[PDB]
């Protein structure tokens, strides 16, 4: 919802990347729930990356890491010590 | 400059010789054009060409219908031309009977897809459409060729034939059983704001009035259902964003005398019409009232 | 029948003196409302004579003088007038009566007249119980400021007493338009006021809705920032006391239909254009128009 | 059923027509059998083909 | 300097419809009232001949058919253009001056000139409709051989049998002969096909005696059209058969009027019938022949020489007709030059 | 404007237009295929995969996601394919039907024969017979009379087919297609008509020279189906006939070779090698076509 | 439909009429627009209104 | 028989190539401060009323009483100006930027993007538009008059760059902005104010009158409409009247942006599109 | 010569293409005229030409 009201620097791959977000549903097995979270989460961040207005590194066949997006580092070292404990 | 010029009488400007004449006359040669009285000279009627596919040109062959045009979004038609009697589908106000008839006479590809194209966007019809006036004439080949009038009377060249316009039974509106000496007549499309049935009314106004603040005050106490449907569903449905519940525009005016019923034949489908004789086109911009 | 004739001939079946035609005679190229057109009217119909009621509602006679017809007068020979009816847009001059001051380049609307009495002494036409009572002919802005200020005392008067709507009667009334005064004649509460009211009133709640975030708090962030003089006069008639979200493409139609509803508010004052000076007279009582009618 | 157009441009005798009643009567409660009664003039009369 | 030589306008060459060649197919009759009928019908009251029969054998019955046939309708139009400031200089002088003459002259010369231009533009383009509308009714090669040669056996109604023949031979013909100048060059074939054209079509039904006629009592049968090159061809190869001589044709348009009487019958009962006199008193006397058509006797009095060019075939004299005249520098194509679609 | 009209006053037909002289072919005169996918371009295979690998091996690009109003323009008309980058040659145009390989091709493709399946002949029926045209035309109880075999390919010439749903153009409407393109085989499977011509043999030719013809966009590289005016129409003998002729086709370039060879008028032979095989060129338009001069 | 009886009774043009097929062959097939063959001897010319 | 040309003389030099500069703008329209007989230059076009801190909107505002006069002829030492009446018809020329087609209404427009020059004077034509793109670029320069104040943010700028574009056929037209130096024009910031003063009022005292006047409620429309008002919200009778004069007066300062009047329709453009015939309207 | 009549507008894409066949058939046959052939008749027509 809050992808649709907003302007980019490009529309068309935006579209594309919310595209495959939305219309998102998880089989009942538990073994492909993790690729279809995984193109979730690319998705999303690279909305997020693009949305900030900064470059995402275009080079065909690498995938753009799954990172929080201009954060103060209390609560990524929060984030790093809660998964690391849930590890 | 001196008397003599503003003493004298105006020249007569079809007495006079026409520029031909004048021109043939001072060097005194010959031509097979026969020149000495030019058609169309002693007009008034505002002409403007129009090319047409044949699937719009139906129920067009007896003259006198409005040739009002579209916009479709897409960059290869940036224009079309519907009439009046083929907007009757959309119109919510057609009975069905009507629409069955006429629905049974439009079965060419353009008609449908200018059907297809009104209700696609997310626009409703005032920001889609655009008035012209009356067609007269028709070339009627495969791809037709019609003449508006923008501005001006309805007649044959040479003067010698009246044409009249005809609007389907369906959205003729009168409001007083005591019409005027002259009257207006203007074109109504209206909004019911039901959710699937957001199909407009239409309607041609035949009305004494001429004044604008008047005739919306009018047309409020006319359409207070479908105004109190205007605010039912900007109650109900909250973040959608709806305006113009009802557009009129001036279309021209006609002599009150005149103004009779008559029916269109076409390929022996005949349908009653209200029939304006001697019919004027002064035509004013989409105004729209709440 | 035939069409709209050109030529309006009103005959005065009355006898007359002497001096009414030389007060006739000076009347020429002014305006009158006609409800008839035919071809040889008599002078009943002619001015506003006719619609004048026990209560000369100034609401009721400002909407009924629109539907009328205007008319300009021509040729005053004896028990004859030519009344010329107009055509869309051509130029030919008129006159006005009323002490309307007139300058370059605006606009002019029909009106019914103002501080009817005896002091501003009209010397229209007295005979037989029957004063030939001419249409002001004034600018927008004296008609836009008698029609607003209708609108307010139609909306001021609800749900108050009858003394505090008399104090703002008393108030209201003075009109100070290019240096001269004029008062509204008898202002009664109607019908048709009523009805303009409750257009009005949807209106407002339309605008009230239909503004969006920033279009209202547009103001309230201007007044941290900047100070003028404007800004000091408007803010103190308003309430006392980082976008949070921004959507251009909800705000486009937003506005777009803001536009809408805020034309259907000031169609309400603004009532219709009907001459247009080019150039006037320098001794300012006749100017030549454009679009008659 | 007729051409009416070949009613105007033929020329005619004149005689002197009395009816019973006023004619306009006598048209409009239809006693004769097909009337083109019209107000005005008609530039249908002329175009001849 | 640059040295500005003399400036070279282009001479209009002029074409008119009586004077080409393509009249002969034609029948120039003008008529002012044209703007006031729908349709020019044309009546035929055949009987047939019959023939005795013997004994047993069913017997023909005297029978007689009547066939109507009408006219087709086709306007043509040229826009052409003026300035207002040619306008605004032609009807009005400029003080006198001798700046103003230049103008005026000048203006005039324009007007006149785009109307010359514009009537013989109206010329060539009567020319191209009138071929037009030869060209939708003419049938294929194939179509009349085979309809030649055919026609003594089907008398009565087309049979399942005979239009099976016919499409045979439909196949056979087009087959054969459907570029025919482009695959042989010998002589005698062609002018053979040439000459079983000539006597494939018929002719019409009414022709005026004086017109068309050579030198030395030559009577001109009809007039076939070709484009340019092809007519090179012809006249290479068929170069022993072209008599290049002078020829009679019709000078001006025959008039048209209708009689006095005409008129009320127009109004009346909306209808037009020429030779009304000579019909009213071909009635009245009885003798229920006229000497000649009514459409036959509107035609030109007068006639004028002209050379052109005239093969012999079959004793069947027909006129060679090159079309280069009328289409050049236009913008329109040949109607002459068509595409064909071998799928 | 001058109001011309004519009267054919000859009782049976006076003009002959005879054919004389070819000197250029405008097609390429050559073999390559129909663009299909550009035909009907919004068809999809359901799974988003194995539709992009179909669509990058085919050599044919995405439709770029044209919209609903596009969509509809394209159902009402309009080109898609530019033109190419260079042409020596002509204009191309080419087709593609589905053959059984066990056809009698001594009886199907060294003589004129419809490629739909039966002998379509229009003409061969009685007139204003619908029943027995249509019957003549899908019925398969019945032989046709050229080839008396009922059927020469069965994936060809029934009613519903795959060419009839690939090329009748009444089944084609259903699907979706450019009409601005044109298709080479929708005239031997056009039957909405080919029942509605079954006239009788003068009706037939008259009906031959008006509108029977069709209407081709010369310039540009691909064939377009024009309109009149822009460009007159084009005369065919095969929609009378309803056949087609057969060029030569050689399955091996030894065959191709000996024809090259040998030449003066060796190519209207039909020459059979085991599994290789020539079919006569009817008419020598590839012999001496070019080399006549 | 034409008045054929105005064809029958009005004096004609004789005119040497032949074309490229049989008579009754062009008539059955409709090589003209619209035709009319009575077979035998009709009356209905001898009827005038 | 002559017309109404208004005789426009120059005072200035010119050579034969800025005549011949000239005669290629016939058809078209200039706007004149008033219908005078004998004009210079110096009252020719819009050049005269260009503000350096004044821009768009009060252009427009001087703009809707203007006699949109044409060129009708040029000659030595002048030019022959023809005032158009309603109801004839004229050529106008395709001056504007964006293209036009068969049967769309045409307004004037001031010049967003930028002909004669002289040392001070510069030759300029007001901008020829059909309506909807007009009713954009008024809705568009609005908002982006909206977007002033908090412009230092980094997502609004990328929403002013999707603003600050228009989209017609075949017309990817960018405008420019009407901020300059992260600061409004006194234009604009009237032009704004007036729309925040209207909404900020409606929001306040419609309300009070609408439940004034829910007593003598004669209809099932006013219920629905204060409804919908308390549906949303969740003195001396001096300042009441002072409310309604201010609310009536930022709306009497508002109209130059609230409508166009259609100037003129087209009939049919010329081919290669240069130029078109237009009928004349009020 | 041969081409002249198909150049009614500037002559577009197809139209030279076929400009371009038929240079390349004539200039492979007309090349070295009198060495091929030495009959009078194709001398004179192509003198003529």
């Amino acid at each position: 919802r809050r992808g649709y009201t907003y302007p980019f620097g490009d529309r068309g791959k935006a579209r594309d990347h919310l595209a495959v977000l939305d219309r998102t549903e998880f089989d009942t097995d538990v073994r492909h729930d993790a690729e279809i979270v995984e193109r979730a989460l690319v998705s999303a961040v690279i909305l997020a990356k693009m949305s900030v207005r900064e470059t995402l590194v275009t080079a065909i066949g690498q995938t753009e890491p799954i990172a929080f997006v201009h954060l103060k580092d209390t609560e990524v070292q929060r984030i790093e010590e809660n998964l690391e404990g849930v590890r | 400059m001196d008397a003599r010029a503003v003493a004298k009488r105006p020249r007569d400007p079809a007495d006079e010789d026409n520029e031909l004449v004048t021109a043939l006359k001072a060097k005194r040669e010959v031509n097979t054009i026969s020149v000495r009285y030019l058609y169309h000279a002693d007009h008034q009627a505002l002409t403007a060409r129009f090319f047409v596919p044949e699937g719009l040109v139906e129920f067009e062959a007896q003259p006198g219908a409005l040739l009002i045009r579209m916009e479709t979004g897409c960059d290869s038609p940036r224009h079309l031309y519907i009439s009046l009697y083929l907007l009757g589908i959309r119109a919510s106000n057609v009975s069905a009977s009507t629409r069955c008839l006429l629905e049974s006479v439009y079965t060419a590809s353009a008609a449908r897809a200018a059907l297809q194209w009104l209700d696609l966007g997310p626009h409703l019809l005032h920001r889609r459409l655009e008035t012209l006036g009356c067609v007269k004439t028709v070339s009627l080949g495969i791809t037709s060729l019609l003449t508006c009038v923008m501005r001006g009377y309805l007649y044959n060249t040479l003067k010698t034939e009246v044409f009249a316009l005809m609007i389907p039974k369906d959205m003729y509106l009168t409001w007083e059983e005591t019409r005027g000496r002259l009257q207006y007549v203007y074109l109504i499309i209206v909004y019911d704001y039901d959710g699937p049935e957001t199909r407009p009314g239409i309607y041609v106004l035949t009305s004494s009035i001429a004044h604008w603040q008047t005739l919306v005050d009018v047309a409020r106490g006319k359409f207070a259902r479908e105004r109190c449907s205007f605010v039912n569903r900007r109650i109900t449905r909250p973040r959608q964003i709806p305006l113009c519940t009802g557009v009129i525009q001036k279309l021209g005016w006609c002599l009150a005398d005149d103004i009779h019923t008559s029916f269109l034949v076409h390929k022996e489908l005949k349908l009653s019409v209200v029939r304006l004789d001697n019919f004027s086109v002064e035509l004013g911009d989409f105004r729209e009232f709440v | 029948m035939a069409a709209m004739e050109a030529n309006i001939f009103c005959t005065f079946d009355h006898k007359l003196s002497i001096a009414d035609v030389g007060k006739l005679t000076k009347l020429v190229a002014a305006v009158v409302p006609i409800p008839q057109r035919l071809h040889l009217i008599k002078h009943y119909q002619l001015g506003l004579h006719q619609f004048v009621d026990h209560t000369r509602g100034y609401v009721r006679l400002r909407g009924l003088l629109r539907n009328m017809t205007l008319t300009l007068m021509r040729r005053v020979e004896g028990n004859q007038i030519l009344l010329h009816v107009p055509t869309h847009g051509l130029l030919y001059t008129v006159l006005n009566t009323g002490p309307v001051t007139w300058e370059k380049g605006d606009a002019l609307c029909v009106l019914p007249p103002l501080f009817h009495g005896p002091l501003a002494r009209e010397n229209l036409l007295t005979l037989g119980q029957w004063e030939l009572v001419l249409p002001w002919i004034v600018p927008m802005p004296l008609a836009l400021e008698i029609n607003q200020r209708l609108l307010i005392m139609g909306l001021f008067s609800l749900d108050r007493s009858y003394e505090e709507v008399k104090a703002a009667v008393q108030q209201l009334q003075t009109i100070t338009f290019r240096d001269a005064t004029f008062t509204i004649p008898d202002p009664v509460i109607d019908q048709h006021l009523l009805i303009d009211m409750k257009t009005a009133c949807l209106s407002m709640s339309m605008v009230a809705n239909l503004a969006s975030e920033l279009t209202m708090t547009y103001v309230r962030k201007l007044a941290l920032e900047d100070s003028s003089m404007l800004l000091v006069k408007c803010q103190e008639l308003l309430m006392r006391l980082r976008p949070q979200h921004v959507s251009p493409d909800d705000e486009i139609a937003r506005l777009s239909a803001l536009f809408v509803m805020l034309r259907q508010l000031d169609d309400l004052i603004r009532e219709q254009v009907v001459f247009t000076v080019c150039d006037v007279s320098p001794d300012n009582k006749s100017a030549t128009c454009i679009f008659k009618g | 059923m007729e051409n009416w157009s070949a009613l105007e441009l033929l020329p005619k005798v004149g005689i002197p027509t009395d009816f019973l009643t006023h004619v306009k009567t006598s048209a409009g409660e239809e006693m004769f059998e097909a009337l083109r009664i019209y107000y005005g003039d008609d530039p249908e009369r002329y175009n001849i083909h | 300097f640059e040295a500005i030589f003399g400036t070279f306008c282009n001479r209009l060459e002029w074409v008119y419809f009586l004077t080409s060649g393509l009249a002969a197919a034609a029948h120039a009759i003008k008529f002012h009232d044209l703007n006031k009928l729908t349709t020019g019908k044309m009546l035929f009251h055949v009987q047939v001949p019959r023939v005795a029969s013997g004994a047993g054998l069913p017997t023909s019955r005297q029978t007689t058919i009547m066939v109507t046939k009408y006219s087709e309708k086709s306007p043509i139009t040229i826009p052409f253009e003026l300035s207002a400031a040619c306008l605004t200089y032609l009807r009005e002088t400029f003080e006198g001056t001798i700046l103003d003459k230049i103008l005026n002259v000048e203006a005039m010369h324009t007007v006149l000139r785009a109307l010359k231009n514009t009537a013989d533009a109206m010329e060539r383009g009567l020319i191209h409709s009138f071929l037009q509308t030869l060209l939708r009714k003419a049938p294929p090669y194939f179509v009349v051989q085979t309809l030649v040669e055919n026609a003594t056996l089907a008398r009565q109604a087309l049979n399942r049998i005979q239009r099976s023949n016919i499409l045979q031979s439909f196949k056979a013909k087009m087959l054969a002969t459907l570029f025919l100048l482009n695959r042989t060059r010998d002589r005698d074939y062609v002018l053979k096909f040439l000459t079983r054209l000539a006597e494939a079509a018929t002719d019409s039904i009414l022709d005026n005696p004086t017109t068309y006629t050579t030198s030395s009592g030559a009577k001109i049968s009809g007039v076939m059209v070709s484009t340019a090159n092809v007519m090179q061809i012809i006249m290479s190869l068929l170069s022993s058969h072209i008599t290049k001589e002078t020829v009679s044709a019709p000078a001006t348009y025959g008039n048209f009027v209708l009689s006095p009487e005409n008129a009320v019958t127009a109004i009346s009962y909306h209808s037009i019938l020429a030779d009304f006199n000579s019909y009213k008193a071909h009635l009245t006397s009885g003798q229920p022949h006229l000497p000649n058509d009514s459409l036959s006797q509107a035609g030109a009095h007068s006639l004028t020489p002209l050379s052109m060019d005239v093969i012999r075939l079959g004793e069947k004299t027909v006129i060679m007709e090159n079309l280069r005249r009328v289409y050049k520098n236009t913008d329109t194509k040949d109607p002459l030059e068509r595409n064909v679609d071998l799928t | 404007t001058q109001n011309i009209n004519t009267v054919d006053m000859g009782l049976g037909y006076t003009s002959n237009t005879c054919v004389a002289y070819v000197n250029r072919v405008r097609t390429d005169m050559g073999v390559r295929v129909q663009d299909l996918f550009r035909v009907f371009p919004m068809n999809v295979y359901r799974h988003d995969e194995v539709d992009r690998w179909i669509r990058h091996a085919a050599g044919v690009e995405r439709p770029q996601l044209l919209d609903t109003e596009t969509i509809s323009m394209l159902t009402f008309g309009s080109m898609s394919e530019r033109n190419a980058a260079a042409t020596v040659h002509g204009q191309k145009a080419a087709c593609e039907l589905i053959l059984t390989p066990v056809t009698m091709d001594v009886n199907y493709f060294k003589i004129p024969n419809n490629p739909r399946g039966r002998a379509s002949c229009m003409l061969a029926v009685d007139p204003y017979d619908t029943e027995a045209a249509t019957k003549a035309i899908y019925d398969h109880r019945e032989a046709d009379a050229q080839t008396f075999a009922a059927t020469h390919n069965p994936w060809a010439s029934q009613a519903g087919c795959l060419s009839d749903v690939l090329y009748n153009t009444r089944h084609r409407e259903r699907l979706g297609y450019n009409s601005k393109f044109y298709s080479p085989c929708a005239q031997y499977f056009n039957t909405e008509e080919i029942i509605a011509a079954n006239k009788t043999l003068f009706k037939t030719i008259d009906e031959y020279l008006l509108r029977a013809k069709d209407c081709i966009r010369g310039d540009t590289d691909t064939q377009y189906v024009c309109v009149e005016g822009t460009e007159q129409l084009i005369e065919n003998p095969c929609r009378l006939t309803q056949e087609a002729l057969p060029i030569l086709s050689t399955t091996t370039l030894a065959l191709m070779e000996t024809k090259l060879k040998g030449g003066a008028g060796a190519f209207a032979t039909s020459e059979t090698h085991f599994g290789n095989y020539v079919v006569g060129e009817i008419i020598p338009l590839q012999q001496s076509m070019l080399f006549n001069s």
